[PDB]
């Protein structure tokens, strides 16, 4: 007998995966600022059945969005785009400490955007319970 | 007809099983 | 807090407060740090701060505070030195020297404060640049003397000499006058005999390795300038190539010294020097083999492991080998006793070439290029390197890069091409067997089959046609077999793509075998229906790539075919392209346009053109009939896209067909310009109904897209048009009517910079034929664009760039248009040019200076006439002083050459008596006074006010030099550069401008 | 973290030093050129397989007349990035000046040379011309703060040299479960006002792929 030669997403399921660019609105200076570009994922916890948005920047893989898809939230259009949504978020923990944000999220096409909105609303229904 | 032979094989090239 | 106390100079400096502030800057964080930073910046920039520097060096215990005190000293020594009393200068020297001696005495401080010592050395060196050797004749003797006493002082003196060498020979060009650079070089050159003896003494005797390393550091610098005798007529080559290569501390620096030694200027006709150059290489390679690693060592593994200094050392070895062998390999190629040394040196390079490091690979690849080029051309050489070259073939092939990385891929292709010529059988064998190791799975991966495909593709056209034929057949057969083996769409897509890549790289083969070419293209058509990511783009890119090379075979009737294949392509074009995205369809149409341009029978070409444009023309006509019946339908964003896509299809075919596209342009031209207007009105309406934010909406951007693609189509045709009579008489007038007024009468945010771009081409090609048209373009775009871009340098960047392009071409092709401008608008033209000067943006700046130069030339060409007379009276000194402003302001250094050229031209006009009128107003100067004298008087006054710290003597000398040198541009430039140095300090030597 | 390294970032004005750092800190691309006065110290953390690694990034000023304690900023630096602009020939001509001033204070530190703004089509400093790094043993990368081309490379390389592990990789930082936070009416009106302004402010670069 020869002796032998010697992320915290584990517990979630992926409902939707889309490529996107997230912006936040600087209140004090009237302009948008990019927060990240990468895969935006809808992750349902297998315990709580709570769906969140989780988005990671490409390459560095730093979290640029982390919040519950609250059933109250409302996707609005942006005047300049037919492939974006803007909505208010009461608590995002991408940086760490919970903070409120006005987000916009833009996609490759109008189709991708429409599908996201449909998925966002599916997730809201799930979170109401 | 090694070229004709290869041309015939090319014509059945696919990305599918 | 109490931190801001040090900025109050009325009191004595509190050192305790200084050191706190410094600590709080270097060791602190957050709000604390930022406030101390502002305080230290303010303390340092206090012009009386140098006075309280000797206090800090003595009393402070914080090495950072001392370092900062020396920065303040440094600023005084380089700028305000010559203004000080002579006793202050001796004082400062004495306590800089003093501090250095005392720091070297204390081994504790010498070991643990190298930063502060090195800074003090640099500071000492600044003083030498001022005072040495005219006011310090004994510096070098006294340095060599004080070297004997303390090993530490000796070490520091080597650091001082290194820095002196750097400052005089390596970094003098930008930073001191020519006269002053020469003075210091001659001064160092004079006393170097004494310096070298001391260096060689230290190297031969050799106590402290830290001393030996610092001496070798200084030698590396000396090797940049010293004459070759010091290296070849002493023992120093033996020491470097043996002694110092064995211990790792000295190895690093020594290897760099021998690299520079390989670059020395050497007589090429002396056998004894040739043998010495061989010897130091033989010694070096021997120490490598016995003290570092043998020839067989896996350097790729070593480099990856990244222990200690291995990566730097392997980098340095590659630089040494490449440099030496580039210059000297011929010395090792005839003597059979040097044959082993030659191949071992090259075997190290083969091993270095396997290292996973892009920038290192480039260094070695440059050498391989030098080598294989030489083996291709030079007689009786290639046989020597057969085994080196065989290994290189595998190294290049396995590290072959995708064509997208253009510089690297090109380099790899050239080397591999040369290597294929030198031994085609070997190259083929290597490639076939690599392909076999893909098929059996042993080396199979996506990346691996990709790199092999890029490699096989690279050598297209090196083999004979016969060999190529058999090779390609084998490669394609095998790759086709590989595709069949593999399961899943992911795998098959990769191999199919590579199959299609190789085929596209072998047009000669395609041209000789029509049946095969036909089959390829039909297969690409099949792939245009595949949704799998990448496939449709691969199909389309390959199609146009094949066509670019094989087009003639698409336009003739091949034997056994019922028609030219272009006809077949056009018939099924709807079916072929049905699943492509718009911009893929456009590529397809462009490819077709390439083929149609080959048909030189006018009748048949026009017929093909109309057949190809069938779908877009029918879409077009239905949409023109619909939209002219009611302008409401253009709100519909679906209709906006369809329209934009028809125009783009026209742009694509026009791009590849150029002059041949005219009939198709004629089909749509009048309706297209009507569409432009209807679209134009639609945009204006939305902006009035919704505000400026309208211009950001999808609907309005859709509409603007239509206008821009229309402007693009017209620009594209006119730029390639051969019949300029039709351009003027059919196109130009409708175009100007459609676009000029619309541009002029829209709010700034609704104007398309593409209008300016289009007009630039129209003026470029046919401006000489439409004088009244060029006037109309200026009138419509000039004043209103200028108002957009003359408030800052940021807003409307495209308009800004296209504006100066348009004025440039107008000033080249139709200068008469500027003569028609009323004097007030001509004044804005001069304002606009001078405004371009002050830009950082290179496109604007370069155009600005060119317009200026060409304007001057245009005015010169007018001869002695009232407009030329009155141009000089009005605008000569504006151009001189505006050109001088950007030369001397330190914010437009990118533009130096053009500024210099402009200024020289302006000054040469007066020097040559080519301005007839006086440049001065009546009774401002005595009547008989020449322009020469007044120009000098004006410039003297101008520079005296702009730079008041300059002496009258300094300015007079500069202008004397500058005006005499206004025929020799490189010298003129030198004088300007001397002026740029002198204005940064006080008490510059006026004699410096006599340098020749 | 408390495994922190001082990084000095130097180069000519307008080369994109500040813009590069800001992209790493927030993800934003700044379009305006607001010249740095002296230096701004910015803590920057990466999560690796060998734990987290913090850089104290001393972003220094490129413009001569905003220079501050020029080389005073380099004292006790453990790494550096030298930045130039491949659209600007003079910013490469000055790379040896920056290096000279850098290695006189910091004698033995890992340094990366970055050629910024490769996103721009009309490149002035050609690839074949960039060779200064070879003899000075600098790592070189073509980068773009705008397109994010290679923007992570400089920090990954320095991370490897400083920790002394060639196999070190960036990994996905842990993603905690986010809260529920039902919203009060007390912050509704102020948030709604921001939303109003946001919808009627066009998103930038609408021509980009994302
Ligand atoms: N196209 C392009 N522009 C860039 C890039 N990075 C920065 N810029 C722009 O270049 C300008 C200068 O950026 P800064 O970061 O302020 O330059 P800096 O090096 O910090 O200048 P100093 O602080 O004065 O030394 C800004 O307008 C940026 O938007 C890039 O990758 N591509
Ligand atoms: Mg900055
Ligand atoms: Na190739």
């Amino acid at each position: 007998h020869f002796e032998p030669v010697v992320t915290m997403e584990e517990d979630e399921e992926v409902l939707y995966k889309v490529r996107a660019k997230l912006f936040r609105f600087d209140a004090d200076a009237k302009e948008w600022k990019e927060r990240g570009t990468g895969d935006c994922k809808f992750l349902k916890n297998k315990k709580t059945n709570k769906v969140r948005i989780l988005m990671r920047r490409d390459k560095t893989l730093k979290i640029c969005a982390n919040h519950i898809i609250a059933p109250e939230y409302t996707l609005k259009p942006n005047v300049g785009s037919d492939r974006s949504w803007v909505y208010a978020c009461t608590a995002d923990i991408a940086e760490g400490e919970a903070e409120a944000f006005t987000f916009a999220i833009r996609f490759g096409s109008k189709e991708n955007a429409d599908k996201f909105k449909e998925e966002f609303e599916k997730a809201q229904e799930i979170n109401k319970k | 007809s090694t070229v004709e032979d290869m041309t015939k094989k090319f014509g059945t090239l696919t990305i599918h099983d | 807090g109490s931190m801001e106390g040090i900025l109050d100079f009325s009191n004595d400096l509190d050192i305790a407060l200084l050191d706190q502030v410094v600590s709080t800057f270097y060791q602190g964080s957050g709000v604390q740090q930022k406030q101390a930073q502002e305080i230290l910046t303010k303390f340092q920039d206090n012009p009386d701060a140098w006075q309280k520097a000797d206090q800090i060096l003595q009393f402070s215990t914080n090495p950072q505070s001392k370092f900062i005190a020396l920065s303040i000293l440094d600023k005084l020594i380089t700028r305000k030195w010559k203004l000080l009393p002579n006793d202050h200068r001796i004082g400062i020297r004495n306590f800089v020297v003093g501090m250095i001696i005392s720091m070297c005495q204390d081994d504790e401080v010498f070991k643990t404060q190298k930063n502060l010592i090195n800074k003090s050395d640099l500071t000492l060196v600044q003083i030498l640049k001022q005072e040495w050797p005219q006011n310090w004749p004994e510096f070098i003797p006294e340095l060599i003397g004080s070297s004997s006493s303390s090993v530490n002082v000796c070490e520091n003196n080597m650091i001082v000499l290194k820095l002196l060498s750097e400052e005089v020979f390596d970094f003098s060009a930008e930073q001191m006058t020519q006269a002053k650079a020469l003075h210091l070089k001659n001064s160092m050159s004079k006393e170097f005999e004494q310096i070298f003896k001391l260096c060689f003494q230290v190297l031969e005797q050799g106590s402290s390795s830290s001393l030996i390393v610092a001496t070798l550091e200084s030698l590396l610098r000396y090797l940049h300038w010293i004459p070759y005798r010091y290296i070849y007529e002493t023992n120093i080559l033996e020491l470097l190539s043996t002694k110092f290569m064995t211990s790792p501390d000295t190895r690093a620096i020594t290897l760099k010294c021998l690299t520079e030694v390989s670059n020395l200027k050497i007589p090429q006709d002396n056998d004894l020097i040739k043998r010495q150059t061989v010897l130091f290489f033989q010694n070096t390679l021997q120490q490598i083999a016995t003290s570092v690693m043998p020839v067989t060592a896996d350097l790729k593994a070593t480099y990856a492991n990244a222990n200690g200094n291995d990566q730097s050392f392997l980098q340095d070895l590659a630089m040494f080998l490449t440099t030496y062998l580039a210059r000297n390999r011929a010395l090792l190629e005839s003597d059979e006793s040097l044959r082993e040394l030659l191949l071992n040196a090259h075997q190290y390079l083969i091993q270095l070439s396997k290292i996973e490091e892009r920038e290192l690979f480039k260094t070695t690849l440059d050498y391989w290029h030098n080598l294989v080029a030489d083996l291709f051309y030079e007689p009786l050489k290639k046989h020597i390197y057969e085994e080196i070259c065989s290994q290189l073939r595998l190294v290049i092939i396995e590290n072959m890069v995708r064509p997208e990385e253009i510089q690297l891929y090109k380099s790899e292709r050239e080397v591999l091409v040369y290597l294929t010529h030198l031994n085609v059988i070997d190259t083929e064998e290597i490639m076939i067997s690599k392909l076999a190791r893909q098929i059996d799975g042993s080396e199979w991966s996506w990346h691996n089959i990709n790199t092999l495909s890029w490699a096989i593709g690279s050598i297209s056209g090196t083999m004979s046609e016969d060999t190529e034929k058999r090779f390609v057949v084998t490669v394609i057969k095998d790759l086709l077999g590989l595709c069949e083996q593999k399961r899943g769409k992911d795998n098959k897509a990769v191999v199919a793509s590579d199959i299609m890549y190789v085929v596209g790289q072998y047009p000669r083969f395609l041209k000789a075998h029509w049946n095969f070419l036909r089959t390829v293209i039909l297969k690409l058509f099949e792939f245009m229906h595949e949704t799998h990511e990448g496939v449709q783009d691969m199909a389309c890119d390959t199609f146009i790539k094949i066509v670019q090379k094989c087009k003639y075979h698409f336009v003739i009737q091949q034997p056994r075919e019922s028609e030219p294949f272009i006809q077949t392509i056009i018939r099924d074009i709807q079916k072929t392209t049905a699943d492509l995205q718009p911009q893929q369809v456009h590529t397809f149409y462009k490819a077709c346009g390439i083929i149609i341009s080959e048909e030189r029978s006018v009748a048949e070409r026009n017929r093909l053109l109309s057949d190809l444009m069938q779908l877009p023309n029918m879409a077009w006509d239905t949409i023109v009939e619909q939209s002219t019946a009611n302008p409401t339908l253009l709100l519909d964003s679906e209709t906006v896209k369809i329209i934009a896509n028809i125009i783009k299809t026209n742009v694509a075919v026009c791009t590849s067909m150029g002059a041949d596209f005219y009939p198709q342009l004629g089909h749509i031209y009048y309706n297209m310009l009507q569409l432009y207007r209807a679209v134009s009105s639609m945009i204006s309406a939305q902006v009035a109904a919704e505000g400026l934010i309208a211009t950001k909406t999808p609907k309005v951007r859709g509409l603007r897209t239509i206008k821009k693609e229309i402007l693009k189509l017209v620009e594209t045709y006119i730029s390639k048009a051969r019949n300029l009579d039709d351009v003027v008489k059919v196109l130009v007038e409708p175009l100007l009517n459609a676009v000029l007024e619309d541009y002029m009468n829209n709010v700034p945010d609704a104007r398309d910079a593409e209008v300016l771009n289009c007009m630039t081409t129209v003026v470029e090609k046919v401006g000489h034929m439409i004088p009244q048209g060029v006037i109309l373009i200026l009138q419509s775009v000039f004043e209103c664009t200028l108002d957009m871009i003359n408030k800052d340098f940021t807003e409307y960047p495209e308009h800004r760039v296209e504006f100066y392009k348009l004025l440039k071409v107008i000033n080249e092709k139709s200068f008469a248009a500027f003569l028609e401008l009323p004097p007030a608008a001509f004044k804005l033209f001069v304002d606009a040019i001078c405004w371009a000067f002050k830009h950082n943006n290179r496109d604007v700046e370069v155009n600005g200076l060119q317009i200026a130069l060409d304007l001057v030339k245009n005015i010169e060409r007018m001869g002695n006439v009232p407009f030329a007379n009155e141009f000089h009276k009005n605008y000569f000194f504006i151009f001189v002083s505006e050109t001088f402003f950007v030369l001397t302001d330190s914010d437009h250094k990118s533009g130096f050459s053009k500024q210099a050229l402009l200024l020289m031209k302006l000054i040469s006009l007066v020097y040559d008596n080519k301005i007839s009128v006086p440049l001065y107003q009546e009774a401002e100067v005595p009547q008989g006074t020449s322009n020469q004298v007044y120009l000098s008087q004006y410039l003297a006054n101008m520079l005296s006010n702009a730079f008041p710290h300059l002496t009258s003597e300094q300015i007079a000398s500069f202008l004397s030099a500058l005006t005499k040198q206004c025929k020799d541009l490189v010298v003129f430039k030198g004088t300007l550069r001397d002026f740029l140095v002198q204005i940064k300090e006080v008490g510059g030597d006026p004699t410096d401008y006599l340098f020749a | 973290p408390q495994v922190q390294f001082k990084l000095v970032l130097v180069g000519d004005g307008g080369t994109g030093k500040t813009t590069f750092v800001k992209r790493h800190l927030t993800g934003e691309f700044e379009k305006k050129y607001v010249a740095t006065l002296g230096v701004e110290v910015h803590p920057l953390v990466f999560h690796t397989n060998r734990g987290p690694i913090k850089f104290n990034v001393w972003d220094t000023a490129g413009q001569e007349k905003f220079g501050g304690l020029r080389d005073g900023y380099y004292i006790q630096a453990q790494c550096a990035i030298i930045m130039f602009d491949v659209t600007s020939r003079v910013t490469y001509k000055n790379v040896p000046n920056w290096h000279r001033d850098l290695v006189r204070v910091c004698e033995n530190i890992p340094i990366v040379l970055c050629g910024n703004k490769v996103d721009i089509k009309d490149r002035k400093v050609k690839a074949k011309s960039i060779v200064f790094h070879r003899k000075k043993n600098l790592q070189y990368y073509d980068i773009s703060a705008k397109s994010n081309y290679n923007f992570e490379k400089p920090f990954l390389w320095l991370a490897r040299k400083l920790i002394g592990d060639p196999n070190l990789e960036f990994v996905a930082m842990p993603a905690l479960a986010p809260p529920e936070v039902v919203m009060d009416p007390a912050l509704a009106a102020q948030a709604e006002h921001d939303l109003e302004v946001a919808q009627t402010t066009a998103l930038p670069d609408e021509d980009d792929d994302l």
